[PDB]
């Protein structure tokens, strides 16, 4: 946002970028796109009228999206033809897409330790426990 | 009525009843102190030699020559090559702190020897590029790499077999057998962020990985990556990672990531953002180079740095289970002078919810009980006395009067 | 902090709410009962004595529970009414059931359990009211009982509660009289203690309130001395005070 | 220059061109931790401090006596009392006994008051107190007088998001400086506060604050004395019973007593006089010594 | 390893009753001291060149001190001036091309920058004052009671240096790092001041607030320096008193200033038990509040023995009294048990104020002999700041 | 050479071009209050001989307290236009600066600036922000508000006694203030500014309007008698907006009709209420 | 409040502090020289929808006639900020379809898009 | 809640 501290150098960098963005008008082939993971700390100046004003909203994916997202990062692996990616999505909530990839990568690894080629559905589920660091123990009072 | 001590009063208090040696003795003590003070000053200045070589390996006649003919050359970096006509290049050189200058080579150097970006030496007067210089090998970063392999082997890390196995499949296995991770096409996690309660084996599972490395292990201090001058933190992060890509099979171990991995927050009115921009120069850097990280407090790490795009794997070092605590015990007691019989299995159930280190102090205190009383054999009775002081003595209150409820 | 509910035990084992409650008695008026053979007295203070305030009861701080039992109050006004209501109902039940006056102490235990019971079940606020009891019985004659918000009671020979309890209690000790506690000596001390315990000097008669309990021909008259006799009482102490200055 | 005089941390001066040492120069004390040294002794003398004849005497057994005549303590075999904590209701003389000990002290009387050791940059608050007890040793015997000690030494709170953590690190310095690994010789501290329960128990443990002198609101023979030390320069009439004015002022702080004297004199300057009569006082003991009532019978009978 | 630069303690003179045995023993110390001065002074006077003089002429005056960064050739190294610049200076012959190490502080010629000398022992003035030279004067016999606490603090800092055979003959590694915690005024720092007057190993001290510099890296770099000197000077003890100043519980602070203190704790937390294990540098922390220290800084392995210092017990309080009333002059009526027995939580610093006060209440009545009333009065006058705070008569 | 020091406006020491421009006769009524302030922050600088002739050191602080909108700051805006000292205004919230050790230092810079440029008047308006009764602080925020009040207390009457530095303070509560900052010595005269009675309202009306163009039929005594307890801003309001109604209609003279149209807008302050609190 | 009716300088600058909740605002803030005039601006005026669309619709080329009236009821309680989008979002519908808006059928769905998708 | 903040100094 802003803040003689030693941040009067990055402040010049921003105003410079702030300067040029408004310098050139639309109709040009200089379309700009900027990515931030924390939009509550950005300057309001950065997003006012002629700067990044039409702001793109990236959500944390929904359940159907997660089932798909867990597919794209699994194509290059020999996943078994019977892997109900949909069922995996249900167990995979509050998951950012990257974590949705972590299950795929973890799924392949978990198969490795077991000495298998095709990732079974179980391997994927074990990833959904090891992607979040949880350690699945067969608690006794369930039966 | 606290009557103030009249001057008449003071004279008597200090002489009436005085032991006839009082004035003399107090004189002797006062004499000594001043005498000691003077004694030091006459000798306090102790010569601090300044690293001169033996007289044999001197060339004082030639030494006057080097100082006279040779000249100091400012070390700079070529940031661009204008190549004015391809015959008068007019290089632009950075003097680091001095300024940016458009300089030209002294005749000694070859036009083709000074390639863009390489460190170039200039002359103090005109800044003509007199000599090329080897790329920068950081004095601090270069010392960082663990040149002496830590002695702790993998057999010293007990009760964490599944956590060591999980680490060996990211830090060792994908580095010695890059064929199981290719057949299935699984991308090896290129970093693990060991977290666990303080004293569970995070840095022991770090030294252990170092003793069986076959790689170049770089021990990132955490302290050195936070420098006074702005930017010098990030400049070190690059100069470490750059020093890794140059090596083949390099492992970087950022112990105590909390130092330079705090969750971001706008505090630009202060030097904190200096450290934060050093992490953002590390987040960019991270996302054959494997990266390790240890953090007894993972919750203080930036969510960005814990995503499965940078730290693909997160190994949790939990408190050992019983079958492991009896193993953590035997690892630290293999060198103790214990009596053959000790029911270590029994000592594992008396240390419930105890870390992998407090088991160590139970073994270290056990002897100290065997040393206090001159027995050269640390018997079992000592350990229960040990587990009372190391674990129980600081575990909780949970005492008899409030423990006669459990039977 | 563990002062959220009256039923939560602090780690050291202290029911904070009860400490908070009984300590709350400090803000209340001062009531004292002096040692006395053949009698015992209560002296209260009318903290709010504004002018426009019509005096209709004359006994804002001294209540008569049974035909031979009187108790003051030092604490919350609302809780004081409910306790004084429960006190009398307890005493009269005893008279109905046993056709014999409730022998003092069993009155305090009955109320103390009610007050304590609040300090056990949750959701009820600890009664913030201590109250002196005086009276007579066929069992021990004149007695003095000091109730606390925390339910704990206790027999006493001379005690003060509420404002400046420390000053009153010590002085009641300083000139504490055992055996020689005739009523007249009790009255002189009682006003004598209020003189310094009550910050405003001159112990203006209307600003003090004395009720005495005597055993007369087996009738146990509980008295609330009127202003006239207090004036002479204040005068009686007032005359005695001047003679003490002769030391200078 | 004899090299024996060049101790570490000196401030030698080096010649302009050849960098040769040619003088030792006075030692460096931070520019802010040097204004704290009393150069101008105040003008409050003991004779202007009434009623505190006991406290002034209890405070001289720590500030004056142990310094002027240390031989008494050595023979008696008891260590030297070091600090005093002058607490008490506001306006009693706690900063008046201090200006007095500064007018008759013949001992460098440094003055660190309130938030003068609380600096924004971390590890600077600790530095100033380090240089304050160094300027108090090279200039010993010295008396550091820290007024409003509630500011820097309130009870240590648990380190967290919200909790004093820098005024704490400078508290843990003063805590160590007074009675720490390194014993201190001939430095005495006269902290003055109003609330004595909000200090951390390490700062009120004997060894750092030996005597904890209380300053209570004056009594009638103390209000009278105060009313006579601040009305000495006044043109009092005859029949101006300063005692009856005092008897009209129960629990009158002690600085309020002067308010009656300034106000009794202020009731005259509006009339262009130089003489203050009795009714000029009794009409002014009501102004300065004013009160706020609960102004609510609803709340006031909550408690019987 | 320069060896332990132990403190310099003059021998001790006991008797203390101020008897002639005392004067003679002080005189003997003085006599040798006068003799010792004689040799130092008579060595310069009795004491009444062509090789070094040539060297000093090549160096000239003054000589800058920058940080070496690279040994390009055998006779060329890049040295960074004291401002952060760089320089491709020449390595002259007199310098030792052995001690020249990257990171070493090199002496540079002033006119034509050229390595001329290697300046070892460049430890900051901020850590070279941390070293205790004049040993404190409180011997283990000045600390009364605390026999269980002393032994615990003598089996990590004294014994492991005198009888190392016991520990290495049994398999232990001598406990290294002890957290002295307890209520204020119990003797935490006195036991520390007593290990310095007995130890033969360099006794560095800090105050837990000295090692928090304002600069971003000044903080963590002083700690990395202190444990570099303690390691350098062989047997050493680093006493970080009032450790609560630096090492409090880590937390997600929204203030950069507080993220630099923790970036100093996470350095003391790695300069103690982390990669590249320590050498022989014991650490003695002290703190009145062990309930706020980070669970890691006092995790067994860094602070192995948590010596707990309770308020004095009745037997100890009686021994504490005599150690502070040893030099006093009590009258025959001074039966201390009247004050000790009380249930007042009289700390060990309270006891020495009930001694200073009862000796000053003696001057009030013009007496250098303190009677029994001088303690009764002093107990009250010295026992404030704690008043009386407890529950009412609820519990029976 | 010793160059002249520079302390002209470090903390907004009122320059010769920042005079508030409110004369004493412009303030309306406040006859008693004006004299009490005129007796501690104005008179002693001029006539110090009179004070020393009676043996009383002139009062050094004044604390104007009363209901909001009653003219407290106005007397202060005046004393500034009418003072030969160096007025130094500082609002209470200006001390609450972040960066602990910047707030308390601001106090130590205000009394240093006033000490150098003496005699001076330091007017801490809205002192209720930093001088609320010290309830034991248990977080690093109430602790830094208390470090400000104490730094305030320590310079006003502390070991370093200042010469000729009077302090004027204004607050709207007057009871929340810490007892140490109301003890006769720091804030000596606690002047009260009560809601204008049926008389001060007349004087207030006569000074706000005596510059306004009032059409002869406007009997200001018709509105000064209405029992409603209007405050000083409200009287300035009932007048400033009264004319704004005239200006809208383009009429250059405020007529009696508007004042009644104005008079019903500046006093129906309930409006919302909710009818069930009554 | 001080920086407005405040000693320093009264000034010649003006403030337009606009709120969404007027009950919340403190009384002092609404005064003659301390922020006056409680100008209410309710959701686009019934007729405005036309004018607003008139001022915000015409810019985008659209030869086809307009039944604005239906768009008005098709857009009840519209925030007006939505109305700006209505025409612009319609332009995206046109950006797909072809290049010239020739149908109100566009605003209808555009009205829906700037309603259900603007919820 | 309300958090007072310290600060360092990047040289
Ligand atoms: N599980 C364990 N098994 C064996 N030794 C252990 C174990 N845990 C701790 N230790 C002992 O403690 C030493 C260091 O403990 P550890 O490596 O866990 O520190 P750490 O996790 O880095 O602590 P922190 O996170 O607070 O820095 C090990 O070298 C070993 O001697
Ligand atoms: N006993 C006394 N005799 C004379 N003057 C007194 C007495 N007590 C207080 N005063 C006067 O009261 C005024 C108030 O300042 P004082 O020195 O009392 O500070 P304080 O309120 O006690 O402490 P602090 O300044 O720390 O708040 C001073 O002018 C002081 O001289
Ligand atoms: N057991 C004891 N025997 C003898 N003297 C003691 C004892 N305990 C404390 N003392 C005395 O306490 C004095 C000062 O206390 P000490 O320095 O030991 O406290 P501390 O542990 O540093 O306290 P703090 O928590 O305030 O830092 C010493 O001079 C010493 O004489
Ligand atoms: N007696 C008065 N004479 C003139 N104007 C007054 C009077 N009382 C109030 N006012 C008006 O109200 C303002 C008073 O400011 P006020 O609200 O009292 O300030 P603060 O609340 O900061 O003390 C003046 O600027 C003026 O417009
Ligand atoms: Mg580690
Ligand atoms: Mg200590
Ligand atoms: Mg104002």
């Amino acid at each position: 946002k802003r803040f003689k501290a030693g941040d009067r150098e990055v402040q010049r960098t921003m105003l410079e970028l702030l300067n040029q963005l408004d310098g050139f008008q639309p109709n040009t082939q200089v379309k700009v796109i900027a990515a931030t993971n924390r939009v509550d700390i950005l300057d309001p100046a950065l997003l006012r009228s002629g700067r990044l004003d039409r702001k793109i909203e990236f959500p944390m994916p929904n359940e159907e999206a997660r089932a798909r997202i867990m597919q794209i990062h699994s194509r290059k692996m020999n996943v078994s033809p019977d892997v109900n990616y949909e069922e995996l999505a249900r167990c995979t909530d509050d998951f950012n897409g990257a974590q949705c990839k972590a299950v795929c990568v973890e799924a392949g690894m978990i198969a490795l330790r077991r000495g298998a080629t095709e990732l079974t559905h179980e391997d994927y589920m074990e990833g959904i426990l090891e992607v979040q660091a949880k350690k699945k123990a067969n608690l006794q009072y369930y039966a | 009525p606290i009557r103030a001590l009249d001057e008449g009063d003071i004279a008597l208090l200090k002489t009436y009843g005085q032991s006839t040696y009082s004035r003399q003795i107090k004189q002797v003590e006062d004499d000594i102190q001043q005498l000691l003070k003077k004694i030091n000053e006459l000798t306090g200045i102790k010569e601090s030699d300044t690293g001169l070589a033996p007289p044999a390996l001197w060339d004082l006649a030639a030494d006057k020559q080097t100082l006279q003919s040779e000249q100091p050359l400012q070390v700079a970096r070529c940031t661009k090559i204008i190549n004015a006509d391809s015959e008068d290049p007019k290089y632009i050189i950075n003097v680091k702190q001095f300024a940016k200058f458009v300089v030209d080579l002294s005749d000694q150097v070859a036009p083709t020897d000074i390639e863009e970006g390489m460190r170039v030496g200039v002359d103090r007067n005109k800044y003509q590029i007199h000599i090329p210089l080897p790329p920068k090998i950081d004095p601090t970063v270069t010392m960082m790499q663990v040149e002496e392999k830590p002695d702790v082997t993998y057999s010293d890390v007990g009760g964490c077999k599944e956590q060591i196995e999980k680490l060996r499949e990211v830090v060792e296995t994908p580095l010695l057998h890059p064929e199981r991770f290719v057949n299935l096409g699984i991308e090896p996690p290129k970093g693990v962020l060991l977290f666990g309660p303080p004293g569970t084996g995070k840095t022991l599972c770090a030294r252990a990985v170092a003793n069986r490395t076959d790689a170049c292990f770089i021990r990132v201090i955490g302290s050195e990556l936070v420098q006074k001058y702005v930017g010098e933190g990030a400049r070190m992060v690059r100069e470490l990672f750059e020093m890794a890509r140059t090596k083949k099979a390099c492992l970087i171990f950022f112990d105590e990531i909390d130092a330079i991995g705090g969750a971001r927050f706008d505090d630009g009115a202060g030097g904190d953002n200096e450290v934060q921009r050093t992490m953002l120069e590390l987040i960019n850097q991270l996302d054959n180079i494997k990266v390790l990280m240890a953090t007894n407090r993972p919750d203080t790490l930036d969510p960005a740095l814990m995503r499965p795009g940078r730290l693909d794997r997160k190994i949790e070092f939990s408190l050992p289970d019983l079958e492991g605590r009896t193993h953590i015990f035997k690892i630290h007691a293999r060198s103790m002078s214990v009596e053959r019989d000790i029911r270590f299995e029994l000592l594992a159930r008396l240390c419930p919810n105890s870390t992998g280190a407090e088991i160590r102090s139970v073994c270290t205190e056990a002897g100290m009980f065997a040393i206090r009383a001159r027995r050269k054999i640390a018997t079992e009775k000592d350990f229960l006395e040990a587990v009372n002081k190391v674990i129980k003595s600081y575990a909780k209150f949970s005492a008899t009067p409030r423990y006669m409820t459990y039977n | 902090r563990y002062d959220s509910r009256t039923t939560i035990f602090s780690p050291e084992g202290r029911l904070y709410q009860v400490e908070y409650a009984m300590e709350a008695i400090g803000h209340a008026g001062t009531c004292l009962g002096i040692l006395a053979n053949d009698g015992v007295l209560l002296a209260a203070e009318r903290r709010n004595i504004h002018k426009l305030l019509d005096e209709v009861f004359f006994s804002e701080k001294i209540y008569k529970l049974n035909e031979d039992m009187a108790c003051s109050v030092a604490g919350i006004t609302s809780d004081a009414n409910v306790l004084t209501n429960e006190l009398r109902l307890i005493a009269q039940r005893y008279l109905l059931q046993y056709q014999e006056p409730i022998p003092c102490e069993q009155l305090v235990t009955a109320l103390c359990d009610i007050k304590q019971a609040y300090t056990q079940f949750g959701g009820k606020r600890p009664f913030g009211v201590s109250l002196l009891y005086i009276g007579w019985d066929k069992h021990y004659g004149f007695q003095l009982y000091q109730s606390d918000p925390s339910g704990n009671y206790g027999g006493w020979k001379a005690t003060c509660i509420g404002n400046n309890s420390a000053a009153a209690v010590s002085m009641l000790k300083q000139d504490y009289k055992e055996g020689e506690m005739t009523l007249k000596s009790a009255l002189a001390l009682a006003i004598k203690v209020l003189n310094k315990t009550m910050d405003v000097s001159k112990l203006s008669a209307e600003k003090v309130e004395i009720a005495t309990l005597t055993r007369e021909n087996g009738k146990t008259v509980i008295r609330v001395l009127k202003q006239k006799e207090v004036e002479q009482l204040i005068k009686k102490h007032e005359e005695e005070e001047a003679k003490a200055e002769r030391e200078k | 220059i004899d090299i024996n005089d060049v101790t570490p941390n000196c401030r030698v001066a080096l010649r302009n061109d050849s960098y040769t040492l040619h003088k030792i120069l006075p030692n460096k004390v931070d520019p802010l931790v040097s204004l704290m040294m009393v150069e101008k002794v105040p003008d409050s003398t003991y004779e202007m401090i009434g009623g505190l004849d006991k406290q002034i005497k209890e405070i001289k057994e720590v500030i004056e006596l142990p310094v002027k005549h240390p031989e008494l303590f050595e023979a008696l075999g008891i260590a030297q009392p070091k600090g005093v904590l002058l607490y008490g209701p506001p306006g009693t003389g706690k900063t008046l006994l201090a200006r007095a000990v500064a007018h008759h002290t013949d001992c460098t009387f440094i003055r660190v008051s309130g938030s003068e050791l609380v600096q924004k940059f971390i590890g600077e608050g600790a530095r100033m107190v380090r240089e304050l007890f160094v300027m108090a040793r090279e200039h010993a015997p010295s008396i550091i007088f820290m007024d409003e000690i509630d500011s820097i030494g309130s009870s240590r709170l648990e380190g967290g998001s919200g909790g004093d953590s820098e005024v704490q690190r400078t508290m843990l310095e003063l805590l160590n400086q007074l009675d720490g690994f390194e014993a201190t010789k001939n430095i005495k501290v006269i902290m003055a506060t109003n609330r004595i329960d909000i200090l951390d128990s390490a700062l009120l443990r004997p060894g750092r604050i030996d005597r904890k002198i209380e300053f209570p609101p004056p009594n009638e023979e103390a209000r009278l004395d105060i009313l006579k030390i601040h009305s000495r320069k006044m043109n009092l009439t005859r029949g101006i019973n300063l005692r009856k004015i005092a008897e009209l002022m129960p629990g009158a702080s002690g600085a309020e007593v002067k308010g009656v004297c300034t106000e009794a004199g202020m009731y005259a300057l509006r009339e262009r006089r130089v003489h203050v009569t009795q009714e000029d006082f009794e009409m002014a003991v009501a102004k300065v010594m004013q009160k706020d009532s609960e102004k609510n019978m609803s709340i006031k009978k909550l408690w019987k | 390893t320069k060896g332990p630069d132990a403190a310099s303690k003059l021998p001790l003179v006991t008797p203390h009753t101020q008897c002639r045995l005392k004067l003679l023993k002080l005189e003997r110390i003085k006599d040798y001291l006068l003799m010792e001065e004689e040799f130092i002074r008579n060595q310069e006077q009795m004491k009444p060149e062509e090789e070094r003089s040539k060297v000093d002429d090549l160096r000239g005056t003054p000589m800058s001190v920058g940080t070496l960064e690279e040994i390009i050739d055998d006779n060329h190294a890049i040295v960074s001036t004291s401002v952060g610049s760089e320089h491709y200076v020449s390595i002259l012959s007199f310098v030792d091309k052995d001690l020249l190490e990257p990171g070493c502080s090199v002496l540079l010629n002033h006119k034509v920058h050229a390595v001329i000398g290697v300046l070892m022992d460049d430890t900051d003035p901020l850590v070279t004052v941390m070293k205790v030279e004049k040993a404190p004067q409180e011997t283990y016999a000045d600390i009364g009671g605390l026999d269980n606490q002393i032994q615990e603090i003598k089996e990590s800092v004294e014994l492991p240096l005198t009888h190392p055979e016991y520990y290495e003959e049994m398999g232990i590694k001598p406990p290294k790092g002890v957290i002295l915690y307890g209520p204020p005024g119990t003797g935490k720092t006195l036991l520390a001041k007593a290990v310095a007057n007995q130890t033969s190993a360099t006794f560095l001290r800090v105050v837990g607030s000295e090692l928090i510099q304002k600069y971003l890296g000044d903080g963590p770099k002083l700690v990395r320096e202190l444990f570099r000197v303690a390691e350098e000077h062989a047997p050493s003890i680093v006493f970080i008193d009032e450790i609560d100043a630096i090492g409090t519980k880590r937390y997600d602070s929204n203030s950069g200033g507080e993220r630099e203190i923790q970036r100093t704790m996470l350095e003391l937390l790695n300069q103690l038990d982390g990669f590249d294990s320590r050498g022989d540098v014991k650490v003695i922390m002290a703190t009145n509040r062990i309930e706020t220290l980070d669970p890691a800084l006092i995790r067994p392995g860094r602070i192995d023995r948590k010596i707990e210092f309770p308020l004095p017990d009745e037997k100890t309080k009686k021994r504490i009294f005599q150690i502070h009333t040893s030099r006093m002059t009590l009258a025959d009526d001074v039966t201390l048990d009247d004050l000790i027995m009380a249930k007042d939580d009289l700390s060990g610093a309270d006891i020495k104020a009930i001694c200073t006060e009862a000796g000053l209440m003696a001057l009030r009545e013009r007496r250098m002999k303190v009677t029994n009333e001088d303690f009764k009065k002093s107990k009250e006058n010295v026992l404030y700041k704690k008043q009386e705070g407890t529950p009412e008569g609820l519990y029976l | 050479d010793v160059l002249p020091p520079e302390a002209d406006s470090s903390i907004m020491m009122l320059t010769s071009d920042q005079k508030p421009d409110v004369m004493y006769a412009d303030i309306g009524g406040m006859d008693i209050q004006k004299q009490e302030v005129r007796e501690a922050v104005e008179l002693p600088l001029t006539h110090f001989e009179l004070y020393k002739q009676i043996g009383i050191d002139p009062p050094r602080g004044v604390l104007m307290y009363g209901p909001p909108g009653c003219g407290k700051t106005m007397l202060a805006k005046a004393v500034a236009h009418h003072t030969t000292a160096a007025f130094i205004r500082v609002v209470g919230s200006e001390f609450v600066q972040k960066y602990l050790g910047e707030g308390p230092r601001m106090v130590r810079d205000v009394f240093r600036l006033a000490k150098e440029n003496a005699p001076a008047i330091i007017f801490i308006d809205e002192i209720d922000a930093i001088a609320t009764k010290r309830f034991d602080a248990q977080t690093g925020a109430d602790r830094e508000v208390q470090r400000i009040l104490l730094e305030l207390l320590n310079q006003m009457d502390g070991f370093d006694q200042n010469v000729n530095v009077k302090v004027i303070m204004a607050t709207n509560r007057a009871d929340t203030l810490d007892p140490a900052l109301l003890r006769p010595g720091r804030l000596d005269r606690k002047i009260e500014f009560p809601l204008p009675d049926r008389r001060q309202k007349r004087l207030i009306f006569s000074t706000i309007t005596s510059k306004m163009n009032l059409s002869e039929e406007v009997d200001l005594e018709d509105y000064v008698a209405r029992p409603d307890k209007i405050s000083g801003a409200d009287i300035n309001s009932i007048c400033q907006e009264s004319g704004m109604l005239a200006v809208r209609e383009n009429r250059y003279i405020v007529l009696a009709k508007d004042f009644e149209k104005a008079y019903k807008t500046v006093i129906k302050k309930d409006e919302q209420e909710h009818e069930f609190y009554k | 409040l001080n920086q407005m009716d405040g000693f320093d300088t009264l000034h010649r600058v003006k403030m337009i502090m606009a709120t969404n909740r007027p009950d919340t605002l403190d009384p002092a803030l609404l005064r003659p020289g301390r922020l006056d005039r409680k100008i209410h601006i309710d959701l686009p005026n019934e007729q405005a929808r036309l004018d607003i669309l008139k001022i915000h619709a015409g810019p985008i080329t659209k030869h086809g006639e307009i039944d604005y009236e239906a768009i008005v009821k098709l857009s009840d309680g519209f925030n007006g900020a939505d109305l700006r989008n209505v025409c612009t979002e319609a332009g995206m519908f046109a950006i797909r379809a072809d290049h010239d808006f020739v149908v109100q059928e566009d605003f209808m769905k555009a009205v829906r898009k700037v309603a259900d998708s603007k919820k | 809640a309300x958090x007072x903040x310290x600060x360092x100094x990047x040289x």
